[PDB]
């Protein structure tokens, strides 16, 4: 499925593992994703996010609040939770709606807002970002 | 990848 991210897609997901890791966590969840797009700091999420008010510390504060760090630094590759791949394959589901050839940082967003549950969904809204303005912040940026 | 098992090329894990 990688093959149909861009460039800058692909370092979202790149760096929510990084996140994953820096906080010895064992798998990629949708908070990970969350905050892999605002460190990719470049593309329609992390402005989407940026003019929403959603800051990469406000984040990460509410992860160290719900999940916690844990106490072992994990393995180089870590796997993604099933509501993350549940994420990335409604972001493929957004783009092919949208008729977009492929997966930018706007749809994983879009996914992570579709799938709506997880604990990205939940600090969101602990942030007081309503995940609809999301949906609509983005397809204007779009 | 994916899945569990072992190290995709970027990120995440693989099953056979």
């Amino acid at each position: 499925m990688f093959e149909r991210f861009t460039d800058r897609a692909r370092r979202v997901v790149v760096l929510a593992q990084e996140e994953a890791r820096m906080l010895n966590h064992n798998y990629i969840g949708t908070e990970h994703i969350l905050l892999g797009l605002i460190h990719e700091g470049e593309g329609v999420a992390a402005k989407s996010l940026e003019s929403l008010g959603i800051s990469l510390e406000g984040v990460r504060s509410q992860v160290e609040e719900i999940i916690g760090q844990g106490q072992q630094a994990p393995s180089g590759h870590i796997p993604f939770t099933p509501r993350a791949k549940k994420v990335l394959e409604l972001s493929l589901r957004e783009a092919l709606q949208l008729g977009h050839n492929y997966i930018g940082t706007e749809h994983i967003l879009l996914g992570l807002i579709r799938e709506g549950e997880g604990v990205a969904a939940q600090v969101l809204v602990k942030l007081g970002a309503e995940l609809t303005r999301v949906r609509q912040q983005v397809i204007q940026l779009l | 990848g994916l899945r569990r098992l072992f190290a995709d090329q970027l990120v995440g894990r693989r099953n056979i």
